[PDB]
């Protein structure tokens, strides 16, 4: 006979995961690019401006 | 692979191909070309549209020349 071990369940398990769950997340590789130059840029207008002005004080000293 | 096909057989080829292969050197050489080019062709068009330049700063004090005029006040 056979009684009191253990068996699966009569409906079964359910399906596993065994893939690769490896999302291609982010944004287009192009969008990285255009952002860095974005924030380049963006930093390169406060910075060079402030030069200028650091160089008129400089004049008013 | 990926060996040669010539820098003097077709230019504009071989720059993509080094653009698909070698970015270590062409991505180096574009930010090293980009420089001296623009430095030469920009930097006529900013005085024409974008601002002129600054005046000049003094480096001692500015002398004059002129005679030595007769200037009173404060003898005693």
């Amino acid at each position: 006979p056979s009684v009191g071990q253990d068996l699966p369940p009569v409906g079964g398990y359910e399906p596993v995961q065994w893939r690769r769950n490896l999302p291609a997340r982010g944004f287009r590789p192009l969008v990285y690019l255009a952002a860095l130059c974005g924030i380049c840029g963006y930093g390169f207008y406060r910075a060079l401006g402030g030069i200028q002005e650091r160089r008129e004080l400089k004049r008013e000293k | 692979i990926n060996a040669n096909p010539g820098f003097w057989n077709g230019p504009f080829r071989y720059l993509r191909w080094s653009a698909h292969n070698r970015p270590h050197l062409f991505f180096a050489f574009a930010i090293g070309i980009a420089g001296p080019v623009a430095a030469l062709t920009l930097t006529p068009l900013r005085r024409k549209y974008l601002y002129p330049d600054h005046s000049p700063l003094p480096q001692s004090y500015p002398l004059p020349q002129r005679a030595r005029e007769g200037l009173t006040g404060f003898d005693d």
